[PDB]
């Protein structure tokens, strides 16, 4: 206690009288730093500034610390409370939810445009049913790889939709014609398509791999931003 | 065996026996490196016409020629093969015993008349009500010259006389090391 | 910033100020948290700092509640407030990792070595000259200003001859003035600490110098007076390097309307007209997010080369030709017009400095480049094919294009319709969207109306000079 | 302690710096000499640097570089750490109603809260603002 | 050496307790003082 | 290989005697003969 | 993974600074009400 600094003794005078502490200096409890004065909305508060360690995920950190925070309430003395002032994973998670719907609405008008051109529901559901496989399969193939759901991948995503598309529509309209021009049987129709169309597919499939394979290849943050799309990009055409 | 992670872990443990080493060792320094890559050149730094000693030019390569070279596109390490000056009070027997000085008498004047001061600051932070000024304050003490080593006071006479260092002891600016002496093509040089 | 000698009261007065005028601010503002003698250049009792929550963006959908028009309210607080030497309301930098503000970030070194009173001499002309720039706004030294100092001038002689020991003075005055933890003490089951220093009424003036005395040898009492005089200087409290050189650091932000890249060339434009004033001699580097910037778009040139290399080397290994290669390659031109033209009149009919050349127009472009040697691809292949069974070089490439120009047409717009979600985007991250949407379906646009009449012209031309 | 920037810059950032120079895949250094007494020296990397490999580095050759400091500025100690400038949140604790003091709610989140949050995963530094409790002993040179 | 357990905690466990933050991948912290003047810390990683 | 040395052999007696602490002899013949590191100065903006 | 085999390791935190008697009682509480209701053999404190 403050009392027992006061009393701490130092000397003793030529007359007999003891000087203590308390006859050269002023005790009281203070702070251990006076050097920053926090507020809140005008109010006197105390402030914790917390910076994330390098290589770990904001969200999964927020997470952690809200979880570790919800426990330390029990015990709050009356009168506390606590508030995020500053925070940045609201903009994450918005984003993130902003590119997924863009994604969904690109595949709507996909199918839109693809049923434009192929009149009827058979022959629209086919280049459809490709999009669940390759989206999902590429997925699973850049995450054997280590590559997260960012903005980034998402973005690459919503640009492939538009081309993944594409081999099928070829088969798809080739089958069409063919049905059309002689009328035959689906399945005799399809094996005379394949012939007719396997060397368009591979072409095809050739450049548009081929453009963003180079991009893979560059050091720097650039090149980090660089590899998300390639590398999501090329699983999609072969997967496709 | 990676030698980051093996040198790393050896001055690890060598935090461990610091304390138990003399003071006098624990002052001067314990170094660790690595073994690591080779010498590509040396460049001697001499004097051709006789006119710079060996210590003058190894403080010269040391204090001027050392850290432009290290930012060069491919240096890895620069090193030079000697060190810089130091202040050196040479004492007498003689003259100490005139006086009744000793040499731990000169010593404690020396560590005792040679230091820095730190002061703090005008309105420092827990700060009177209305003040209106906050500026750091700086005390330069330290000796710079072998006049201030000269006239560092030491004791006075019986008969209220002043004895100064400089009447015991030759003060001298001069090598830290006095072991080597190396030349090049036979004149004084300094090696990097 | 506040100007130099400032003391805690008077930041946190200024602090009081725009606190308030943050808090009536409000269809757009939450809460603020400030700090009073903390800044990220440093800690001193003449900076601060402010977080400001705004609210929601789904309240904030005025052009009142913007964040940008926020911030330009509050660049008038440097006109209303008075004792402050600047408050500045700034923005987090796209990838908050990257940076800390959002701006430029530029170090001004002294290469000649001609010493701090000419680098801020060559400085404060570079503020004063962004001032009058248009294209800038916002520009301000980012480290401390050159400050009056108390210099102490211990009389060493004087001290020796009063039997006072200049480390007894140390001691004696380091623990008064400036405080000293000595050892620990428990409280509730915790351990904290125990300070000795000086009241305060006895260190605020170079007068309390005077009432402090240091123990001689004898033992007893000599004023600090006695050895010590005191003088007021002017120094730099706070001397800065950038790569082994002496520097300062110029931060600012571009004027609305203008891109980044823009502000960067108005400041290179701004510091080259320093040896025409007689100042010769400083270099400037771009550190940090500028530094970041200037090299993405340094290597764009090469990501195109490789890339088209990489499409001629495929397209050769694919149809044993070389002639095929080159008329395939020779259609990229007019792809890359829509991806351009659209991006620029996007920019310019919507006054966005985002829509610009950055990292996401550049994919949009390598994605155009590979739409296009898609649809020459489709073209030519048959062509080809239809003039090895034995056809005439223009019935079999009439004959390709008639067949495949269904197919080209729908895949095309397949993909120009997959992206335009993006171009069409709003809220959270649009800007990114839109540069790669912009870039893309502009390119769809040329290609598909431009692109496909020149597929066979150019296969008939490149065929007819290099029969079979 | 004690020292003008100019003496700290000259004595300690430059022959810190110096050796610093030549670090593995090292991309600038900035650094700033202030007049308290105090240097900071940030070294930047590449991309695709390990930061664990980079600290450990900068440990190796700092081992050596202390020897050549001035035995005050050995004797205050030298740190190294990694960081990002940054901050994720920051958390404001106050008391809504006033009814527990500033001086508590301080000493509370420097007691109780600092500490754990610090421990929890992918946490890298805390800032805190506002300190703990402390016993002050104000002295009165008149009575000195 | 010559201390109890009190001293050991109050000098020496929570004074090196008191930097153990920041460390990357721990899950936690055991400490004990024993009244022969030994401190033990033992500090647990995460897998990996 | 082995070479000639000096040995310096102090009667403890004879110091009692005249009035001379062994600490004191010891610390005159280091500093005297040993040389000693006190401070450092600092000559032209660098420490030596 | 651990000095001795063992099972439901658990750790009694003293928040907010009690003290060590009252850590002590409130483990006492618990030690006796552990034994005395339910599905619970062999319940006990470790250390000395
Ligand atoms: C057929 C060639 C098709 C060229 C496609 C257009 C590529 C392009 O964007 O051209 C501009 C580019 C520099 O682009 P810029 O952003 O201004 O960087 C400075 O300029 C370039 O990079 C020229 C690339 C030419 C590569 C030739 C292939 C080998
Ligand atoms: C404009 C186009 C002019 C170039 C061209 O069309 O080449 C055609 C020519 C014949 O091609 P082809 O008949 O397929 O054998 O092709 C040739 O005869 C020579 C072309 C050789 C190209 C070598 C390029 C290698 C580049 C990678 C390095
Ligand atoms: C010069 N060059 C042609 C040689 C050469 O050609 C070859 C080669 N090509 O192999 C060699 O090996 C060398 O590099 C080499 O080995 C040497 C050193 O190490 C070294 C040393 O370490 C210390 N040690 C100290 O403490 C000195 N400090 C100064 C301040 C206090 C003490 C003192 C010292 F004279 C040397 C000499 C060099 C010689 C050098």
């Amino acid at each position: 206690t403050p009392e027992q600094f006061k009393n701490i003794f130092l000397k003793n005078t030529a007359s007999g009288a003891e000087v203590r502490l308390k006859d050269v200096a002023r005790v009281e409890l203070g702070s251990d730093n006076y050097q920053f004065d926090s507020k809140f909305n005008g109010k006197p508060a105390a402030g914790l500034a917390i910076k994330i360690a390098t290589g770990a995920n904001a969200l999964d950190t927020a997470e952690a610390v809200e979880q570790r925070l919800s426990e330390l309430r029990k015990n709050y003395p009356t009168g506390l409370a606590d508030k995020l002032a500053y925070d940045t994973t609201p903009f994450i998670r918005l984003s993130i939810e902003s590119v997924v719907h863009t994604l969904i609405e690109a595949v709507i008008l996909v199918f839109i445009v693809m049923f434009l051109f192929l009149q009827n529901w058979r022959a629209t559901i086919i280049p459809t049913l490709a999009v669940p496989v390759v989206v999902l399969g590429t997925f699973a193939v850049i995450n054997i790889f280590g590559f997260s759901i960012n903005t980034l991948t998402m973005f690459a995503m919503v640009l492939a939709i538009g081309l993944l598309v594409d081999d099928a529509i070829v088969v798809v309209e080739n089958v069409e014609r063919v049905m059309s021009e002689d009328h035959t049987d689906p399945v005799t129709a399809t094996s005379r398509s394949m012939q007719q169309i396997s060397g368009a597919l591979v072409g095809i499939t050739s450049v548009l791999t081929a453009v963003f394979v180079p991009m893979a290849f560059f050091g720097g943050t650039t090149g980090v931003i660089y590899r998300q799309f390639s590398i999501t990009l090329v699983t999609a055409m072969v997967l496709s | 065996v990676d030698p980051d992670i093996a040198q790393v872990q050896v001055q690890n443990k060598l935090q461990s026996a610091t304390a138990l080493l003399p003071e006098d060792v624990q002052r001067q320094g314990v170094t660790v490196t690595k073994s690591g890559a080779s010498f590509l050149q040396v460049i001697a730094f001499y004097s051709p016409d006789n006119n710079l000693s060996d210590s003058d030019i190894k403080d010269y390569v040391n204090s001027s020629i050392k850290e432009p070279l290290s930012r060069v596109a491919g240096v890895g390490e620069v090193q030079v093969f000697g060190g810089s000056y130091a202040m050196r009070i040479w004492l007498d027997p003689a003259k100490l015993t005139s006086y009744q000085l000793t040499p731990s008498d000169i010593a404690t004047a020396l560590q005792a008349q040679n230091s820095q001061v730190a002061v703090g600051q005008l309105g420092g932070a827990p700060a009177v009500q209305g003040q209106v000024l906050n500026a750091t304050v700086n005390a330069q003490s330290l000796l710079q010259t072998p006049e201030q080593f000269k006239n560092i006071f030491l004791k006075n006479t019986a008969s209220g006389a002043e004895v100064r260092l400089k009447d015991v002891a030759r003060v001298e600016l001069g090598s830290d090391n006095y072991q080597f002496d190396s030349k090049f093509n036979g004149k004084p040089a300094a090696g990097l | 910033q506040l100007p130099p000698n400032a003391t805690l009261d008077r930041t946190g007065k200024v602090i009081d100020t725009m606190t308030n005028f943050f808090m009536n601010e409000k269809d757009t503002v939450e809460s603020i948290f400030t700090v009073s003698g903390f800044s990220f250049t440093g800690v001193g009792q003449n900076a601060g700092i402010g977080f400001v929550k705004l609210k929601d963006w789904s309240k904030r959908t005025t052009p009142e509640t913007q964040i940008g028009s926020l911030i330009q309210r509050g660049m008038a607080l440097n006109m209303i407030i008075k004792d402050a030497s600047y408050v500045m309301p700034l923005q987090l930098p796209a990838m908050p990792e990257l940076g800390v503000t959002a701006g430029f970030n530029l170090q001004l070194k002294d290469s000649s070595g001609q010493g701090h009173e000419k680098l801020i001499a060559a400085r404060n002309t570079i503020l004063g000259l962004a001032s009058q720039d248009k294209r800038l706004v916002g520009v301000r030294p980012n480290g401390q200003e050159d400050t009056p100092q108390y210099q102490i001038n211990v009389d060493q002689a004087q001290a020796g001859a009063m039997g006072v020991s200049i480390a007894e003075i140390n001691n004696t005055m380091r623990i008064a003035w400036g405080g000293s933890y000595i050892n620990d003490f428990v409280d509730r089951g915790r351990v904290k600490k125990v300070y000795v220093q000086g009241d305060a009424g006895s260190r605020m003036m170079p007068e309390d110098l005077n009432k402090w005395y240091v123990r001689n040898n004898k033992g007893e009492m000599v004023p600090f007076s006695a050895f010590a005089t005191g003088e007021w200087t002017y120094g730099s409290p706070r001397l800065e390097r950038y790569n082994g050189v002496s520097s300062v650091n110029i931060q600012g932000t571009p004027a609305p309307g203008v891109s980044s890249g823009d502000a960067m060339k108005a400041m290179e434009e701004i510091i080259g007209k320093l040896p025409s004033m007689g100042l010769q001699g400083f270099d400037y580097e771009w550190t940090g997010l500028s530094l970041e910037e200037r090299e993405s778009g340094a290597q764009a040139p090469f990501l195109y080369a490789l890339s088209l290399l990489i499409v001629f080397l495929c397209l050769a290994a694919l149809y044993e030709s070389w002639s095929i290669p080159f008329s395939v390659l020779l259609v990229v031109p007019l792809g890359v017009i829509g991806a351009i033209v659209l991006t620029y009149l996007g920019m310019i009919i919507k006054g966005d400095p985002n829509l610009s050349n950055n990292i996401y127009f550049q994919v949009a472009i390598i994605a155009v480049i590979g739409l296009s040697a898609k649809n020459a691809i489709l073209i030519v292949e048959f062509a080809k094919e239809l003039q090895e069974k034995g056809e005439d070089l223009l019935d079999a490439t009439l004959h390709a294009a008639k067949m495949r120009l269904r197919p080209i047409i729908m895949t095309t717009l397949a993909f120009g319709f997959g992206v335009l979600p993006l171009a069409l985007s709003t809220g959270a991250g649009a800007g990114s969207q839109h540069s790669v949407g912009f870039g893309v379906l502009g390119g769809v646009l040329s290609a598909t109306f431009l692109g496909i009449f020149f597929i066979p012209v150019f296969y008939v031309w490149i065929r007819s000079i290099f029969k079979y | 302690p004690g020292a003008s920037a100019e003496t700290v810059e000259n004595t300690v950032t430059q022959i810190i710096e110096q050796q610093m120079n030549g670090l593995d895949g090292l991309r600038y250094i900035s650094s700033n000499s202030a007049g308290n007494g105090q240097a900071s020296i940030q070294l930047n990397f590449e991309q695709g640097v390990d930061p664990d490999i980079a600290q450990v580095q900068v440990q190796n050759k700092l081992q050596s570089a202390t020897a050549l400091l001035p035995e005050d500025v050995q004797r205050q100690g030298v740190t190294v750490t990694k960081s990002g400038a940054s901050f994720l949140q920051v958390i404001a604790f106050y008391s809504p109603d006033n009814n527990l003091s500033d001086s508590d709610i301080k000493d509370y989140v420097n007691s109780s809260i600092k500490e754990p949050l610090s421990r929890v995963a992918g946490v890298g530094e805390v800032q805190v603002f506002g300190g703990s409790y402390a016993m002050r002993i104000w002295l009165d040179p008149a009575k000195l």
